[PDB]
RNA sequence: CACCAUGUUCAA
RNA sequence: AAGUGUGGAGAUCGAAGAUGAUUAGAGACCAUUGUAGUCCACACUGCAAACGAUGACACCCAUGAAUUGGGGAUCCUUACGUAUCUUUCUCAGCACGUUUUCUGUUUUCACGCGAAAGCUUUGAGGUUACAGUCUCAGGGGGGAGUAC
RNA sequence: AUGCUGUUGCUGUUAAAGGGUUCGUAGUUGAACUGUGGGCUGUUCCCGUCCAUUCGGAU
């Protein structure tokens, strides 16, 4: 019951994602992480940098 | 990843790797090249490995310098390597 | 048309076994690291058939850990596993 | 030194063939030795090879397809008249049913079974099952 | 071959001839499968308690 | 496995996919480097750690979920972690696809033993490590049990047959492999669609130290 | 009655799983001797102990004695299983043997020397079995030729189905633990060679488990 | 780091 | 290495031997000595656990730290990443860093093998599915490496 | 019986056994290459022009 409880009180989230809050102030992947997103068939994300 | 090797059509960046005679057809390492005299400026063909001091045929000077590998041409010259 | 025959025609051995599908190794009975994985084979719009595509693996394979090199290149040659990016 | 080049390369064969390989890289060749593997592509134990061309003897790339357990050589090329096939077949065969003896004849380098219906007489190179 | 025709026809007849194999048996396959109380039942021993000309199998040895 | 029969995209990363994979830093690698996950790796940064191919990640992925999606009775997926910061994670995949799940020490004979009343038969295991679920994996090796395996650089693959590359020791990155897989298992059912984005936040996926 | 834990006997109790080769075929472990009696009919099983010696453990205060018994079953049509358990009383051991010999039942595939006539009567192939350094060879033999073995591994290849074979043994064949498990372990092996016969593409099947996953979840 | 050698024959 | 011959040398350790002591005895260990020897030259010997208790030459053989010398760069992908600090003369230098590659001495690590201990690109693997070439030795324990 | 004489077919790290190391004759073994031909006739997706901006669409 303090085992059942205390789940309940655990499972709550924000409203807003720790990811959505994350893209929100840019990525900011490093040199070699930039130069492998060049290759790929969706380009470099929207919302990055470069450090 | 994801490709595999073919050992008939290996990967340039496997085959570059290798040792000359390593690979699947064995060849040179060296070459040749244009070295111009430092003085003189007059071209001579010097080989990349020379183990002999090839001499400027007008100069008269020496050009090239053996090592253990790769001879060492003179400072002042200039060179460009030569095809084939 | 598999396994033995009997000069009659029929089929005589018990137990035509499975085949290792990277090394095409007889698959025996005592082999328990032997695995089959079923692949689900999906439509146009992303979400599964009621077909799979199953691929069986042999037990020394998995033992020596070159079972994952191995299934890259059965999803490669059966079309399932992409093998590179498109061009940008 | 390398004495026998045949047996290097069914050696080389059969050791990356129980490793599950995918291709072999054999080295060097001979007359013989693609001889004796296109007696192993026309009962199908092995897949397409190539022979790359140095002016030295040559490369040989084959490609395996999982249906060879083991090939060798024997050593010395011991003569075999027609009425030793069966000899043979009991000593270094696993049965009559499948497995062949390669054999190199006047009449060309062929597997036992050819042999025995040319009705001629070998020395014998090696096998292959 | 000659040696199986010949002297393989041979082994086939002495088996119909003693009893050792019915008419029916003729592969050469069941020379094979013959078994040492296939050939004792062709002993004049067995026949004699067998068409019943004595009473027992020590009956017959007797006679 | 992106590729499907008729030849659609449908399965494919996209910039949204692939924006969560680097914020959540699950393309990074430690610094150790195995033989047998040398093909998963882009390259190496400075600072010496060793970046994953976001191709190789999201098509090995998609072929663990097309296994997963491939189980009528989806209690025989049996998804377990050793490592404390799955924990919470196997739980949350355990929900939303309908699992079996275990988590702390894996009480061996659990596979093999089978007059123990703890005693389960998966069809398919999914472990978070290959190292740290070394037990998992070698009763799965004596009853015929494919592994599902979240690699990180230096993984030991014996008896691992789809090695997923990513960075499992984070408590952030782990987690998002678990949001990402069972985000993608529910998609191939066909329970959620692929137009709106899933509205089920990755934070319950995250470890969270209850003291 | 007999309860059944395993997904195998689950099947085979409700007879989902109806002859023993669907076992073998998805290289599943039995896990339950009780599975093999029912698949296989109950007067077409035979059993008989192949031998019961002691072993003995240096304590203080004198020995431990236990007896290790070995067992073989095996209908005569290609199945065979050995069993070697272990026990204080000789009893418990013969016992546990049966249990254990039903555990490793495994197929025997057999074939033909010469010409293919019928059933088949000898190994298809010439096979080796290592066990300590007890190695018997098993040959193919002609049509008519008999078992040719030594009555230890002549009782095992009875049981086995292979009714005509020759046989070497190449190092202390007086040691019959390893002689046992040794013709047991090349007659495991006729099943792992790969012949022309067996090239072809046979087409994937499902897991009595993969098909059957909505019956066992009603045990439950 | 003083000295500290040995226990008849089979059998249980 | 000991040993031998002829010359040198002769410091130290030191077979033999001598004294102490321990001991039931002590021909031993321990202490003090001390000859031959140790060391060199020129001859002789050819007796090792002369070992990795593993013959030589080729072949194939999975992985990750290192190390020594030389060289080179800074539906099976048409190629790519570079730092540190000493520097008026055996100095266009020296060492390092990242990476290749050849040769050598190895180490914890996949098959496989072995009666096992263990071995494992350095095989004891590639072997009853037994043939790359050559060579030496063994055949129960002794007597006996003895006798002639 | 004895693959306990081993050509088939034995052993040699530890069980008996690789000889201290090199050179070396008799001996045995020894790399690739000069070629086996030809003609006729039978035998639904995806790539762009309209919508939308850290997640879509008709086509
Ligand atoms: O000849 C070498 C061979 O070509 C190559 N396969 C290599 O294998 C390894 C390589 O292993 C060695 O690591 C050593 C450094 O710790 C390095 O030695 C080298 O050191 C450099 C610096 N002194 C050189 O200057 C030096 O000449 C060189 N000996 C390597 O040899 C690893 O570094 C790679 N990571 C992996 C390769 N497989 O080893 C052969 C000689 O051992
Ligand atoms: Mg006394
Ligand atoms: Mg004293
Ligand atoms: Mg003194």
């Amino acid at each position: 019951l303090q085992e059942e409880e205390r789940e309940r009180r655990m499972d709550h989230a924000p409203a807003t994602s720790d990811v959505d809050k994350a893209i929100q102030s840019g990525v900011s992947v490093d040199k070699r992480t930039m130069q492998m997103l060049q290759r790929l068939e969706i380009g470099v994300p929207r919302r990055v940098k470069r450090a | 990843g994801f490709f595999d090797a073919d050992l008939s059509y290996p990967t340039v960046r496997t085959e570059r790797m290798k040792h000359k005679r390593r690979r699947l057809v064995q060849g040179p390492n060296s070459y040749f090249m244009d070295v111009s005299c430092p003085r003189c400026r007059q071209v001579t063909v010097v080989y990349s490995h020379a183990t002999t001091s090839v001499e400027c045929k007008g100069c008269s000077k020496k050009l090239c310098r053996p090592t253990g590998g790769k001879a060492l041409l003179v400072e002042g010259c200039g060179y460009r390597r030569k095809p084939d | 048309t598999i396994g033995m025959f009997n000069e009659e025609g029929e089929n005589v051995d018990l137990y035509i076994p499975r085949k290792c599908h990277a090394t095409n190794t007889l698959i025996e009975a005592h082999d328990h690291a032997a695995v089959q994985i079923s692949i689900a084979n999906v439509g146009p719009n992303g979400v599964i058939n009621g077909t799979t595509t199953t691929l069986c693996i042999a037990g020394y394979l998995r033992s020596q850990g070159e079972s994952d090199h191995a299934i890259n290149h059965i999803t490669i040659d059966r079309g399932i596993m992409r093998i590179k990016t498109g061009k940008p | 030194t390398m004495m026998s080049v045949l047996a290097n390369a069914l050696r080389t064969i059969a050791s990356a063939e129980r490793r599950g390989k995918r291709q072999v890289l054999i080295r060097p060749s001979s007359k013989v030795v693609v001889k004796f593997l296109q007696v192993m592509q026309k009962h199908g134990y092995i897949g397409e090879f190539e022979i790359i061309d140095d002016h030295r003897a040559g490369k040989i790339v084959v490609n395996l397809n999982g249906r060879l357990n083991k090939c060798g050589a024997i050593c010395p090329r011991f003569d075999c008249a027609t009425t030793d096939y069966e000899k043979w077949m009991k000593n270094i065969l696993p049965s009559r049913q499948f497995g062949f003896v390669v054999l190199t004849t006047s009449l060309g380098i062929m597997d036992h079974e050819e042999a025995r219906s040319r009705n001629t007489g070998g020395k014998v190179l090696g096998f292959f099952y | 071959h000659p040696r199986r025709l010949l002297e393989g026809s041979a082994i086939m007849r002495r088996c119909h001839e003693y009893g050792f194999l019915d008419e029916e048996k003729d592969k050469l396959d069941y020379v094979l499968s013959l078994t040492v109380p296939d050939i004792l039942e062709r002993r004049l021993q067995t026949i004699v308690f067998k068409a019943g000309l004595a009473k027992s199998v020590h009956h017959a040895r007797v006679l | 496995m992106t590729a499907v029969e008729s030849g659609s995209k449908v399965l494919r990363m996209k910039e949204s996919d692939a924006q969560k994979l680097l914020a959540m830093r699950c393309h990074i690698g430690t610094r150790n480097q195995s033989s047998a996950m040398k093909k998963y790796i882009y390259g190496r940064t400075a600072e010496g750690s060793h970046i994953i191919d976001l191709h190789m990640m999201w098509e090995k992925l998609i072929l663990a979920a097309r296994v997963i999606a491939a189980v009528e009775n989806p209690k025989d997926v049996c998804v377990c972690s050793s490592r404390l910061y799955g924990t919470r994670a196997i739980y949350k995949f355990s929900q939303h696809v309908g699992t079996s799940f275990h988590g702390g020490r894996f009480i061996p004979g659990t596979f093999t033993n089978q007059i123990q009343k703890k005693f389960v038969q998966p069809r398919v295991l999914v472990v978070t490590d290959p190292r740290t679920d070394h037990q998992a994996i070698r009763e799965a090796s004596l009853v015929n049990i494919p592994v599902i395996a979240l690699c990180d650089t230096d993984a030991p693959l014996e008896y691992v047959d789809i090695a997923i590359p990513c960075n499992n020791r984070g408590i952030k990155s782990i987690g998002m492999m678990y949001w990402l897989l069972a985000r993608e298992v529910l998609r191939l059912r066909g329970t959620i669609v692929r137009s709106v984005p899933w509205e089920e936040k990755v934070d319950l996926f995250f470890y969270r130290d209850p003291n | 009655e007999w309860v059944p834990c395993t997904k195998l006997g689950r099947l085979v109790k409700a007879q989902k799983v109806t002859s023993l080769e669907e076992i073998f075929l998805f290289s599943m472990p039995i896990k339950e001797h009780q599975i093999v009696d029912t698949l296989i009919a109950e007067g077409q099983l035979h059993d008989e102990m192949m031998k019961i010696y002691p072993v003995q453990k240096a304590t203080s205060a004198g020995q431990r004695t236990r007896f290790k018994a070995f067992n073989v079953v095996g209908d005569c049509d290609g199945h065979i299983g050995i069993g070697a358990r272990v026990g204080k009383e000789v009893s418990l051991a013969i016992r546990a043997s049966m249990i254990a010999a039903k555990l490793n039942i495994v197929p025997v595939r057999r074939g033909y020397w010469g010409n293919k006539i019928g059933e088949p009567h000898t190994i298809p192939m010439k096979v080796t079995g290592k066990c300590g350094s007890v190695a018997v060879r098993l040959v193919p033999a002609p049509r008519g030729t008999g078992i040719v073995a030594a009555p230890v591994p002549k009782k095992i290849l009875e049981f086995a189905g292979v009714e005509d074979v020759y046989t070497s043994s190449r190092g202390k064949t007086r040691t019959h633990g390893n002689l046992i498990m040794a013709t047991f372990y090349a007659l495991r092996k006729t099943y792992g060679f790969l012949t022309p016969d067996l090239w072809a593409e046979t087409e994937p099947s499902r897991d009595p488990t993969d098909e059957h996953a909505e019956l066992l979840a009603e045990m439950t």
